[PDB]
RNA sequence: GCUCAGGAAUAAGAGCUGAAUGCAUCUAAGCUCGAACUCUGACCUAAAAAGAGACCUCUUUAAGGAUUCCGGUAAAAGACC
RNA sequence: GCAGCUUGCUACCUCGAUGUCGGUUCUUUCCAUCCUGGCCGUGCAGCAGCGGCCAAGGGUGAGGUUGUUCGCCUAUUAAAGGAGAUCGUGAGCUGGGUUUAGACCGUCGUGAGACAGGUCGGUUACUAUCUACUAGAGGUGCCCGAGGUCUGCGGGUAAGC
RNA sequence: CCCUAACUGGAGUCCGGUGAAGCUUACAUUCUAGUGCACAGUCUAGAGACCUCUAGGGGGAAGUGAAGACCCCGUGGAGC
RNA sequence: AGCUUGUAGUCCGUAAGGGAGACAACCCAGCCCGUGGUUAAGGUCCCCAAGUGUCGACUAAGUGUUAAUACUAAAGGGCGUCCCAAGCCCCAGACAGCUGGAAGGUUAGCUUAGAAGCAGCUACCCUUCAAAGAGUGCGUAACAGCUCACCAGUCGAGGUU
């Protein structure tokens, strides 16, 4: 699932990688790189990972959300990015 | 700080004692160290066109004597050369008294300044008269 | 000639050493390369860094990075090789990275001791990782 | 900003009380040092 | 001065009052604690050292009230009877000329003890024998041996 | 001891300090071909400097928009001959050398550095090295080239010197194909270099011969009281009580200059034809007259005058394409007094 | 006047999969990221690398090398061009 | 408990001599990290702090008093870290202090004299035998004879911060 | 002094003539760790090293000069 | 303290030869010369003579591969792994989960309005049904539910101190 608070997102399927841009203000997108044949399918605030295997998919996930974590602040007051509402 | 289009050579050194050239009512200073310099072992900081240094109040008035400054360069006699190819050199050195963002105190300068320090600190420039 | 395809290190150099020691004709160890180093991979890889970056430039230690100079290296410290019989032995050693064209499709021997099947776990590596590890292109 | 999710993924999880690293949340054990004491990552 | 200084027994004993002059006193002031007037406590714990050494008095005394504020705490105010057994009757000197005339002075006093010895002991009900257990594992931490704790009356009733 | 710290007096990325075993700089790597077939390297000698005053067009720069001046190394740059093809063969231990074929038509003079080598096989030798890349042995082709000094006037020698280039290509074919195309011609330095382009620049230093620890690693000299007692330009310590040696960082005394040197990302400003254009009056001091087609190099370029210069593709080039500089006037003063 | 990266494998650390211990768990196997460090890539030197090298050309009473002679891009003597 | 970087304890080596303190020059090593790189916690809104972990590649300066080490102070600075190498370094330098012979002041002694107190003055020897290192040459070894062009076992680097 | 640079004359470097002295048990192309009267080129275990010659500054040979001037000892002296 | 001063035995001093990496005094041995043979200490993967020896287990750390020894790190901890014994529950059914339940009353005493299970006296808040609480926590002015403790259906073999 996606959310923010200021900043809108877009998240775009892009060959093997799925690029966010304007992340909390920001002009270099980051990359998240897709492994397997894991399609990904993005729609609102949600993403979906289908795949058949269990480790490729979860792998893919643990990537997309650890590029979008903002590393200079307070989880607190700052909560943004990309989170597994459920596993595999 | 911003870039100059010219190049200047370090030619005053600490320890040097310069002639003031504003109204703020002092006459001669004496170069004590040079903002943003770091330096190596055993060389003596310098300073060139359009740097802030910190200076002391040698010969002028009562008040003002005895007080540790902020000032700039504004000519020095050891020459630097203009964009387009050409040397550029003075009679003497001068300097004149200001604040960390370039204001100077005193409202008139003697004397011509280079206008590398004119386009580096826009209010020297305007207090000025002539540049050269 | 000796196939160096999975076979201890240590074993494998002490055999060699021996019966180069005991007075025949040449041995040829090809592909050693794939040759195995049991222990954990950090502590492989801490010595193995250790003892390469270890020398004085003059004089100090110069270990090889090649793997067919490590291993002739290995094999070269149980031997006497100051002394006349250790020299001589060690002119009659010629070990191989992959296989040389001379020596294509000669017939092979192996040490029956040192083999990587006689070993309890699967903690070990391959001295050609050691070998990129260290910097080398072969 | 309080969301579920991202306290559910942030800031719901248990720290060691002497070498900070996080742990799980139904643990008792630090799983690099072991000490046996440990607390809950801070809130509000 | 240090823990390990005073320590280890090398030397014969030297403890007669008459003939050394100037022993300064002890911290410790009551050795028995808790209910002395109950004699009714079905378990008796204590704790037993693992190897000849000697204890200072204050060591001891730190051990001693340690362990007094964790029994009575958790088990009680009247729910145990604890009392220390060993009283230091030897006597620590300590030098201070180089090894000129090297015999030291008195300045302190210490306890010797023997292997499998019991120091402590501790008496409770049922309920709280865990406690107990709890407040003689602390004392043990501050004092100069390994120290293991045996069950010595009621083990079938605990065990 | 509160002790000042001082970096190290001079690089040890350079060391051991010995004359260099050629008088020609030999390259060690070669970029990778990013289009069409071509030489990546040419070869000239070097006559002195001038400057020149063009608009400056670098972007971003502070000065842009308005006419500056700039220090400018003139190159003469004679056609040079492909002679030769070599092929190598990878293998375990690298490169190996497994074939050459020469050009059948050569110069006379060439007889001064190598005996002329004989016109025997050419067609066989060329489908010789064809079949060999055919079953996939070949990696990749090198070319063999010489210079012609004997045009000049400024350099007094007459015998060619002998260098390998490098075939720029994506594909051991098309090199081999360009390499058969080309063999045996004459390459003009517009063939290979365009102008405004980056380039590398490799020779030999000015010789100094031997020097002491202060022109050659730049070391301190003894300072006040110190400066009249018996050492002033030697070294303070060679070394500690223990280890009981002298290390070999200490500085000393040797060979100073005649060392390979490299120079990256030199802008080429001007690709001449007719040398009255950048010769001054008088000619060039200790050289004489530029005769043939020349090229100016942006900046300094190691080695003194009449030293020849070998030239590559850049390396290590960040910017993008620069553009055509538009050059308003190059100074033809006396270069004396 | 010029004076870069990019990549590989990692440390602390952050995760995925996962059982002993049905669940859960960054670890016990296995896997993915991760530093001015390490390696590679640039750069200088290097057949006296004793496994003492490869290829080509010219010629074996010759090819070719030295000395003499006129010099300097080199040079303490030698060497080098 | 660790280190041997302060002072003690001992008397194992050196009295037919191993030239002292501090500074200067130049090279190197350790990490117990002052800055630069990466992370974790917070009684972390942001800025800036506080505490801890990995990391020794680079940096760590200029001045006033004092013989000083140490220490105090000044204006900058990203920061102006601490130790080891015969308390690194006198066949490299200096000679300010201590440690000879001269003299003055105070205190001791009846006195010659003394101070562990202060002050002024006061010679710095040598043509490098061996080894190590920095550079330059002549041989012999491998090799058909000669020349040329290469590869690269290895060595070095901070080449940039 | 920052921060060194160019130049001049005498030495040095190279060639001809003349022509000494001082350290020296022996061997000796070394480097690291240990051991040993606890500060090893020669011992123990490793690592390196083809031989000869020229120039150069002094890291080491606890380098050479010299029966310690500092401290103690002698039923040794001298002066006061 | 490889310190200083005693005592019994044996040694070095004045003691070869064999083994300990080298080792004044540690182990075997006290030694006229020459030849053959078997053993002691100690060893048997290679350096290096003789075992890649046999049986039963342990260690995963290159820990260790170091009789004595002036040459070898401690307290404390480990749901790391290998064993012994003792208790407790147990296939008519123990532990971890799947589940819901935790309803009677209460909104406990509480002045601040309010600390209404979670500031501050009390006591099992139900005669009663597995469950039902004066009760931990997300929530929580107070609460409230969500529900802690605490039992109940459910799997299906060992669990636990
Ligand atoms: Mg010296
Ligand atoms: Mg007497
Ligand atoms: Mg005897
Ligand atoms: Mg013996
Ligand atoms: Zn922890």
């Amino acid at each position: 699932s996606i959310v923010y608070a200021h900043f809108p997102m877009q998240v775009k399927v892009d060959g093997k990688t799925l690029i966010i841009g304007n992340f909390l203000g920001e002009k270099k997108p980051r990359f998240a790189k897709i492994i397997g044949e894991t399609k990904v399918k993005v729609s609102g605030n949600d993403v979906t990972i289908t795949g058949i295997n269990k480790e490729d998919v979860g792998q893919t996930a643990a990537n997309i959300e650890q590029k979008t974590k903002i590393k200079r602040f307070d989880p607190r007051i700052f909560q943004d990015g990309i989170y597994i509402v459920q596993k595999a | 700080m911003k870039g100059m289009r010219s190049n200047i050579p370090r030619a005053l050194n600490a320890g040097a004692q310069i002639a003031c050239v504003d109204n703020t009512g002092a006459k001669v200073v004496e170069i004590i160290s040079v903002k943003k310099y770091r330096g190596v072992k055993n060389r003596m900081p310098c300073a060139g066109i359009g740097d802030m240094c910190v200076v002391s109040v040698k010969k002028g008035t009562p008040e003002m004597r005895k007080q540790v400054l902020l000032a700039v360069v504004v000519r020095q006699k050891q020459e630097f050369r203009r964009p387009d190819g050409l040397h550029v050199s003075f009679e003497d050195n001068a300097m004149v008294i200001t604040d960390e963002e370039g204001i100077p105190k005193g409202t008139d300068i003697k004397g011509p300044v280079a206008r590398e320090v004119a386009e580096r600190f826009p209010k020297i420039g305007t207090t000025a008269s002539i540049i050269v | 000639v000796i196939d160096a395809k999975g076979l201890i290190l240590g074993r494998l150099a002490s055999s060699v050493a021996k019966q180069l020691l005991s007075g025949d004709e040449k041995v040829y160890i090809i592909n050693a390369e794939q040759a195995i180093i049991s222990g954990s991979r950090a502590a492989t890889l801490r010595e193995y860094r250790e003892t390469r970056e270890r020398g004085a430039t003059e004089f100090g230690p110069y270990f090889p990075k090649r793997p067919d100079r490590i291993l002739k290296r290995t094999i070269r410290g149980m031997l006497p090789y100051k002394r006349a019989r250790g020299r001589d032995a060690m002119s009659r050693l010629k070990v191989y990275v992959g296989v040389p064209y001379e020596l294509k499709g000669a017939e092979t021997v192996t040490i029956p001791d040192a083999d990587m099947r006689l070993l309890s776990s699967s903690r070990y590596v391959e001295l050609g990782e050691v070998s990129q590890k260290m910097g080398s292109k072969f | 900003a309080r969301f579920p999710e991202a306290e559910e993924r942030l800031l719901n999880k248990k720290i060691c009380m002497k070498c900070n690293a996080r742990n799980a949340i139904r643990a008792t054990r630090c799983r690099k040092c072991g000490y046996g004491t440990l607390r809950v990552k801070s809130k509000e | 001065k240090p823990g390990s200084m005073y320590r280890n027994v090398r030397q014969r004993s030297f403890t007669r009052r008459k003939y050394m002059g100037g022993v300064p006193g002890s911290q410790v002031i009551h050795y028995d604690m808790g209910d002395k007037a109950n004699t009714s406590f079905p378990v008796k714990i204590s704790l037993i050292v693992e190897e000849k050494c000697q204890i200072r008095h204050t060591a001891l005394e730190a051990a001693r009230i340690t362990a007094n504020r964790h029994l009575v705490a958790d088990t009680g105010k009247m729910g145990f009877y604890m009392k220390l057994r060993v009283y230091p009757h030897e006597v620590i000197r300590e030098n201070k000329s180089g090894m000129r005339r090297a015999f030291g002075k008195n300045v302190g006093t210490a306890a010797r003890v023997k292997p499998m010895q019991k120091i402590f002991t501790v008496a409770v009900e049922k309920q709280n024998f865990k406690a107990a257990k709890e407040a003689l594992w602390h004392a043990g931490q501050k004092l100069p041996t390994p120290c293991r704790i045996v069950v010595d009356e009621g083990a079938e009733l605990v065990q | 001891m509160a002790s000042i710290h001082r970096p190290k007096r001079g690089s040890l990325a350079f060391s051991p300090r010995k004359r260099a075993k050629s008088h020609i700089p030999r390259f060690r790597a070669w970029p990778e071909a990013t289009g069409e077939p071509k030489l990546q390297s040419f070869a000239g000698y070097k006559v002195g400097m001038t400057h020149v005053i063009m608009v400056d067009d670098t972007k971003n720069s502070l000065t842009q928009g308005m006419e500056i001046s700039v220090p400018v190394t003139v190159i003469e740059t004679p056609a040079i001959r492909v002679a030769a093809i070599r092929a190598y063969a990878e293998d375990s231990t690298g490169e190996k050398a497994i074939a050459e074929v020469w050009a059948a038509d050569l110069d006379p003079e060439l007889k001064r550095r190598i005996p002329i080598p004989a016109a025997g096989n050419q067609a066989e030798a060329l489908e010789n090295i064809g079949k060999l890349i055919e079953e996939g042995r070949v990696s990749d082709v090198r070319a063999v080239i010489y210079t012609l000094p004997k045009s000049l006037t400024g350099v007094p020698k007459k015998v060619p010197d002998i260098m390998e280039s490098g075939i720029s290509a994506r594909d051991l074919g098309t090199k081999f194909e360009y390499s058969k195309t080309i063999l045996g011609t004459l390459v003009s330095v517009t063939d290979v270099f365009k102008n405004g382009t980056l380039v590398d620049t490799a020779a030999i230093t000015i010789g100094k011969g031997t020097q002491g620890p202060v022109k050659r690693w730049g070391i301190q000299l003894m300072k006040g009281k110190h400066s009249r007692q018996g050492s002033l330009r030697q070294v303070g310590t060679l070394g500690a009580f223990n280890p009981s040696r002298v290390s070999w960082r200490v500085p000393q005394m040797g060979q100073m200059g005649y060392h390979q040197r490299t120079e990256f990302n030199k802008r080429i400003l001007k690709i001449g034809s007719d040398g009255e254009e950048v010769t001054p009056e008088g000619g060039f001091i200790n050289y004489g007259l530029v005769r043939g087609d020349y090229i100016l190099i942006k900046g300094s370029v190691p080695g003194p005058s009449k030293r020849l210069i070998r030239l590559r593709d850049p390396i290590r080039a960040k910017k993008a394409d620069l553009g055509e500089p538009n050059i308003l006037y190059i100074s033809r003063e006396s270069k004396q007094g």
